[PDB]
Formats: C-alpha cells, structure tokens, sequence
RNA sequence: AAUGGAACGUGUAUCAUGAUGCAAGCUUCU
RNA sequence: UGGACCGUCGUAAGACUAACUUAAGCGAAAGCAUUUGCCAAAGAUGUUUUCAUUAAUCAAGAACGAAAGUUAGAGGUUCGAAGGCGAUCAGAUACCGCCCUAGUUCUAACCAUAAACGAUGCCAGCUAGCAAUUGGGUGUAGCUACUUUUAUGGCUCUCUCAGUCGCUUCCGGGAAACCAAAGCUUUUUGGGCUCCGGGGGAAGUAUGGUUGCAAAGCUGAAACUUAAAGGAAUUGACGGAAGGGCACC
C-alpha cells in the first residue's frame, strides 16, 4: 500500500515543530517534547533499538519507515538524508495518534 | 475502391486485435477477422444412436455433445464454400437465410 | 533377453476396484491386474494410479443433471480383490461449458487456493456467467468490472469458507448438492444478475500423507 | 513485375553499389 | 565542455581494441565506480571496492554484490524467489 | 453406507483415442495404467489411409472386447479423446463407431466422457502463419 | 564431540485416565 | 525394431491466454485480451470549485514508435527464412511432406520504418430519423436481490451529454462506387492552422548531406523516355469463383 506519510510530513513542517537526527532526538525523547519518533528502517542496528527502548522508556509511540534516508528527507523536503525524527508538536494534524 | 465499408471486419476504434491461428490452414488473422462457425455434433452420430442405446444399459441416457468453434481464413472459408460470393448488392446484405433450421455441419 | 510366452492376457489376474462410500454405488467395476510374480509388486502396479469417471453415471441418475461433472478418483490399498478409491478431483464436462458460453455476456473467473483440516490443500475454480434481466431490450448484457471484480471477491470470500469445513469428504459434499453454488448465486445477484455458476474444477495435489486409519473411514 | 520486388532489386543493387564504391573510397 | 559525446570512459583505450567492444565497457565502468544507496544507511555511499565487494563509506556495512553492479538482475529474482517459498512452508 | 455385493456389474475403462489417420481403443484397468488388449484399427487393414476408418475401428473394438470379456472384464466406461490441442481437436471418424461396437459385444456401458484436454492458451500451431495450404 | 534405539512432559489424528501411530523436546530482527 | 506411435500417470522446459471476445473498450499513436497486489497516468460524466484568455494549430527540435534486420546475454518449447530431404512437376529450387538454422520470447541497446490503414490531419460550430453500443448522470411510487420492509446494487423503462459505429434515407457533396462527412468544399472563396499533389515512367533511383554498427532510412534530382496513365461504373467475353435448371448427342 502506502502512500501514506508523504502527506502527513509535509503538514509537519508546515504548521508545526521538528527535531531531525540522533542527537536532538534523543534529546526530545529524554526531555518529553517527543510525542513522536520516527525511525528510518535503515538506521544501523544499534540505534533502531535504541530509539525504540528510549520511546519505551518514555511510552511514546515509535513509526517505523517503509522508506530509505533520502526518502525520509524528502518527505521533510530537506536536501538530507535524515535517519531519525521526532515530531514535537504537529498543529492539524491526526498524526500525533498514528501507526504505519 | 472501398467496396467493403468495414475494410476487412469490424474494426472500429481497435484496429488491432490479437490474432487466432485458422483451424484449416492454421495461419493467423485478427479475431475481428475470422469467418467463425459453430459446430453442434452428437459423439454417436446418426445411425449409431438406435444401436447404441440398446446395447447401453441405461434407461433412455440422452447422448453427450460436441462443442468446436472452427477459425476460418477467409482464404480457407471460400475454398470449403462457407462463404460463396455475394452481391455487389448482397456483400452489403446481412441478414442470414435457412428456411429449415437443423444446420450443416456434414462433412 | 526377456522373451515372454505369448497370449499375456492369460497371464493378467483380476482384481475389484471399489469407490467411495458417500456417492451410491461403491463398486465401481473389476479389472485384470498383473499376476503377482516375486520379480513383480502388482500390489504398487495398482496403487499410483488414476481414474476418472462422471459422478452422474456413478450416482445412477437417470436423468442426468450431474451429466457434465467430471470426478477423479485414486486407488490407494491393495487387499484381497479390493481397492479402495479416494477422491482425488473434480473437473466438468466441456460440452456444458462451451454450449453456455455464446457471445453476448460477461464472463467472470475466480480463484482459491486453501486447505482441507488435513493437508490436502486443494485449488477451486469458480466460474461465474452472467445472466440478462427478464424482457431486456439491451442485446448483449454487460458487467460494468466493478460488479466482476467485486463478484470475483465475493466469491474467493465465500469459497474459502467452505473450503475449511472438514476434509475432502464434507467438502466433495458441498460440491455434490451445490450448496456452494447457491451460496454464490444468492450474493453475485445483490451485485449483478447471473445465470450458472459451478465449481469447475479442484486439484489436490498435496495429498498429505497416506495415513491409512482415517483413510479407511471412506472403506465400507 | 510487382513493386515489392522491384523495390528489392534496386535494395539488392544498392548494396551492389556500396561495395564498389567502397573499394574506390 | 562535454568533451566527447560518443565515448565517454572509454577513451582510455582510444583506438585499440575495436569500437563494439568499447560500447560494452562504458555500461559496465559507469555501473562499476558508481555511488549506491545503501539499504543500511539509506544514504549513496557505496562504492566498488574490489570485483564483488561494496563497501559503504560511512556506516562502514560491506555488502557482498555483484562484479559490477551492486544487485545482479540474477539476484532480485533470487532473494524474492526464497522469500516467497518461506511463507508458504510456515504457514 | 451400503456395503459391496459380489457379481457384476463391474465395468473398466474403454480408452478410445480417436484420431485421424489412426483409431486407438486402448481397453485398460478402471485405476487407469495396467491394460488388456491395446489392438489399433490399424493391425485391422493394411491400406494406411484405412486404419482410421470406421470399419477398422468396428474390427478393432470386437476383437478387444473378447480378450476384456473372457477374462472377467463385463463392462466397461468410456473416455473419448480428440487429439486435444495445437492439434485439430476433432474426434476421429472411427470415435463413433469403437464406441458402438464396444457396446454391441455384450459389454454394459455406463459413461461416455470427452476427457479432450482442450488448451486454456497455447504457442503455434504447426504451418507458421503463411499456412498449410493444399 | 552427541550415532542408533528407547526413556520425562507436550499435542494433532484415531477410541472410550489409558492405549494407539505421526508431530514435539533445543537459544531467531538486532 | 520390436516399444515407436499410442494410453495412463507424474514431472521438466519454454511459450501463450482458445471459447468467452464484439462493428465492444483503452491508449496520442504503435499497440493493448489469465489471475492478483502496488505505483503513478488518461478519458467520459459531474462540480453554484479555481484561473480569468491562460488558448488553437504548427517549420525546427523532441517524445513514443508493430515486425523484420542488427549488438550482447538469458532463453529457445513451439513455429520456423536458409540448408538437406519425399512426392509432384520439363523445372520445384515451390505450394505439398520431413528434419530445422537465424529468428520468435525476455533483458540492456539499435533501427524509425509497414496496407504504421478507418487509404480519409488536427481543433470549434452548424446541417436527419431509428435501433444498437461504451461510460456517467437526472426520475423510476419498474422487476429482482434483503433486515419486519427499506436504505444499498444491477438491468430494463424514461431523459441527456460525450465515444465508437451501423441501418435507411440527403435534407448536401461526388465522376461514380460511396460519403451524416468526403456536408456547409460557394456562383472561380470562408473559422483557424499544417502537410502533400500538380501527366505516366526513369525513381524512392542517381547525387551529396544526414542518421545508422551494419542492414538500411531520411532528404531527393535529372538526363532521357513516352500519349497516354489512373479511378469509376456499364455491358459482353472468360474462370481449376458460386447457385439453380434443362436433354437417354
């Protein structure tokens, strides 16, 4: 299937807040701003797990990515290969309760 | 001259259809294109079915048919007289004529 | 160097070959087996073979409206004089289905592949032709594919329901009253009218293991 | 004699031609 | 300027080794060289390293491929072949 | 579930292959493989445009069906093949008159199928495209 | 350096705690 | 040479979707007929949405472009150019019968051509009845499917667009055959725009340029030849094209 997520980002970085990448967001799930964090389905072993038993940990809901880097990226419409996101406050959307 | 208003057959908004290989020269023409008739046979044939069906246990039975829907080139369908040349007039006409009914489908 | 006598039709045996119990008549015929030889298992030389035979003439229905229905049965065990004879198939005659299929009518197949409660995971066909509405002046009656498709997923879903109903026997039960049949009729009609519909043909091949105990249930 | 082949000998007489002036190049 | 428009690579080998054969390398020396995503990154840092071995410059996952192409057209059949061969023996 | 009684009527299986050019009625164990008697309207005349004929095929089905009945086959059921296929897909002349005469020997009869395996798609038949004239 | 045959518990299939043959006994993104 | 051929059963390989399948659909066109999933596209309808002339058609240039032929693999079952065979026939080299190669198929590349044809440029309006036919929509107090009946769906019935055509008539055109477009082409005129022809052959050849790996393809003369050439319908003659009759040549 899927589509799906290609939409919902873009209405992300529009009228809300983003963190991209290991470093803030690690620092948005310690802190409790992470409502969401999504995770590349790429990213090396270590760190899918990580960012998994961190979102555990914090009971936030953790999207696993049917795409690559660039795919991620370009969704967010950065020119980056992004492996990491949390979406810290996302203003329209239905996407703070979602599930790939 | 066009003396044939659908070309060959009934092409209209295809024009190319996938081709059926003729059962008599086994050659290949456009299904649009094939002359096609329906044989309606019984496996018994004839004479056989009254002596048959004595020899037949059964009460009565009622005889499997044969069903084989023959492609024809138009080349195969006149040399077998399928298709006689009509009309400049009757190639235009339709319609069919038997006055009996029970078709032919010897040989 | 071989070299055999001559006339080795009096040299062939005989045998009885039974059918199955839930049909009717469970002879099916005797026929003339190799005679068993030490440097020959006439026992194998009748198990790894198959027979078809119309269920209709078996059924003896005197008037035959099971006459098309092709059924398919294989010879199992070997004992003395008698052979057994699972289900194996079921195809159809194709003088029905040929005499049916005249022009003017969208024609429709659907597919299911799914498994018995034993491992015989067996493939249906249904094949769905398509019926004109009474004193309708449209020659030609033809499915908009939204019907088609959507009949197609009504009927891999009811097929696949009945499939997993019991083994081969309640599902060759299904086929011999049709129940399946109808089942397809009452919900291709609330999408599209339609005129007959059969299981058209079913095959097995993955015959699970010989599993002789359960086996000899179907042995009257 | 018919377009077709026709159409053929000057193809076949082309390649002809070809050739010779090939030689010559 | 693009300098030549026919050859490209494969004026290395200017005039030796007749024009057919030279059509062949430039597929093969443009697919080999080439920069490919990375399954386990997801980003393009792969880069032959040796005649069947890609190495990806950062993650530093070394992926075993084919001679001259990261995936065979062999390969994608292959993978997908086992993969669909495993569900149905599972359930 | 009702039982089994000895003593006939206990059928096999007829196997007429009935082509053009030759006339096959293979009589053969009910299961299928084990058979009695193969004998072609072929061994029956000696023309070569004759061994698909009807007379051959009335010779061939009688003699057959003596080899079946003295052994202790009484009957037999019929499965009728064309040629099936890329092929002509016609049953063969001699079909009717095997199947009649198989019948006319004191062999009860109970099935006439048309097991002709008929080709849901399939390549090229023979005469390549510009075909089988004459 | 764990072969073959069986022994504890399991369960499906067959029949009313026991028997019967086939499965199981053992750590799977990372 | 006895186990072909054949039957039966399984299996391997490659190919392909008979019937159903059409005056029926789609797609710009070539072309596109098994099932199912995904990705994105197109079209009709519908829209009191938006934009507010953006548009129409086109040298050049480009996109796609059946098949053969060609490069390299996979693939080669089937059919099967060439070859070699049996008859036929003066010849067969062919039709015909056998074996079968390149080829068919698929993939990455070529080629740019075909009756690539519906022989008919595209976009707009207008000019005739009927019934089909594809799709949507308006009404269905119509039949059927069901839940207590419904609500829903499909088909007919009614009405309407836009599609592809047919039939019979033109109510025009045409030389006619035909053509609802080949009409409105005027009375030497009619919306807008392209392309092509201006006697027949030579000749799609020569020549050069171009493209192509090559085969080829595009662009494309003339010398010179010649009074006809083409299309139509009509009547005869003639058929190893088709149906009736009539006679003991």
């Amino acid at each position: 299937a899927l589509e799906s997520t290609n939409a919902r980002l873009a209405l992300v970085m529009k009228s809300g807040k983003y963190c991209l990448g290991y470093k803030q967001t690690l620092k948005t799930l310690r802190q409790g701003k992470a409502k969401l964090v999504l995770i590349a389905s790429n990213t090396p072993a270590l760190r899918k797990s990580e960012i998994e038993y961190y979102a555990m940990l914090a009971k936030t809901e953790v999207q696993h990515y049917s795409g690559t880097n660039i795919e991620l990226g370009t969704a967010c419409g950065k020119y980056f290969r992004v492996c990491t996101l949390s979406i810290t406050d996302p203003g329209d959307s239905d996407i703070i309760r979602s599930l790939e | 001259t066009k003396k044939r208003r659908n070309g060959g057959r009934n092409k209209h908004n295809r024009g190319h259809v996938k081709p059926v290989r003729c059962t008599n020269c086994a050659r290949c023409v456009p299904k649009d294109k094939a002359i096609k008739k329906f044989v309606i046979r019984n496996i018994v044939e004839a004479a056989a079915v009254r002596d048959i069906t004595e020899a037949s246990i059964w009460d009565s039975y009622v005889l499997p048919k044969l069903y084989a829907k023959l492609h024809y080139c138009v080349s195969c369908a006149i040399h077998s007289k399928v298709v006689r040349n009509r009309s400049r007039e009757a190639r235009r006409i339709r319609t069919p004529p038997l006055r009996s009914f029970p078709k032919d489908m010897a040989r | 160097g071989k070299k055999k006598v001559v006339d080795p039709f009096s040299r062939k045996d005989w045998y009885d070959v039974k059918a199955p119990n839930m049909f009717q008549t469970r002879q099916i015929g005797k026929t003339l087996v190799n005679r068993t030889q030490g440097q020959r298992i006439a026992s194998d030389y009748l198990k790894g073979r198959v027979f078809e035979v119309s269920l209709a003439d078996l059924q003896k229905d005197i008037d035959p409206e099971r006459s098309f229905r092709k059924f398919r049965l294989i010879a199992e065990d070997v004992q003395d004089r008698n052979v057994l004879c699972n289900f194996h198939g079921m195809d159809l005659t194709t003088d029905k289905y040929r005499s049916m299929v005249k022009k003017w009518q969208t024609l429709i197949e659907a597919i299911v592949e799914a498994k018995t409660v034993d491992g015989y995971l067996l493939r249906v066909f249904c094949i769905g032709f398509t019926a004109k509405d009474q004193q309708s002046q449209r020659k030609t009656c033809y499915a908009q594919q939204s019907q088609v498709r959507k009949i197609r997923a009504r009927m891999t879903d009811i097929i696949t329901n009945e499939v997993s109903g019991a083994d081969l026997k309640q599902l060759v039960n299904k086929l011999a009253l049709d129940s399946i049949a109808k089942d397809i009729e009452k919900s291709c009609q609330r999408i599209y009218p339609l005129h007959d519909v059969y299981i058209r043909k079913v095959k097995v091949l993955k015959k699970p293991r010989f599993d002789v105990s359960k086996l000899l249930e179907l042995h009257g | 004699m018919r377009a077709k082949w026709r159409k053929k000998r000057m193809r076949r007489l082309k390649r002809k031609r070809r050739k010779m002036r090939a030689r010559s190049k | 300027a693009k300098r030549t428009k026919k050859v490209g690579i494969v004026g290395k080998y200017g005039t030796r080794y007749g024009a057919s054969l030279r059509k062949m390398v430039k597929k093969m020396e443009i697919t080999q060289h080439s920069k490919y995503t990375c399954s386990f990154c997801g980003k393009d840092s792969m880069k032959r390293a040796v005649v069947g071995i890609w190495s990806c410059k950062r993650c530093k996952r070394t992926v075993a491929g084919g001679a001259w192409v990261y995936s065979t057209t062999a390969a994608a059949s292959v993978r997908s072949a086992v993969r669909r061969l495993r569900e149905t023996k599972e359930q | 579930g009702p039982q089994v009684r000895d003593g006939e009527i206990v059928f096999g299986v007829a196997h007429i292959y009935a082509s053009f050019n030759d006339t096959f009625v293979h009589v053969t164990d009910l299961s299928g493989r084990e058979t009695i008697a193969r004998v072609t309207g072929g061994m029956k005349v000696k023309a070569d445009r004759d061994e698909a004929s009807p007379y051959a095929a009335m010779l061939a089905a009688q003699d057959v069906a003596e080899k079946c009945k003295t052994l202790g086959i009484t009957a037999l059921h019929i499965k009728l093949r064309a040629t099936g296929g890329n092929k002509t897909k016609t049953p063969g002349p001699g079909a009717q008159s095997a199947l009649r005469a198989l019948a006319r020997s004191s062999m009860k009869i109970g099935r006439i199928e048309d097991v002709t395996p008929i080709p849901s798609d399939s390549t090229r038949r023979k005469g390549g495209r510009r075909g089988r004239r004459l």
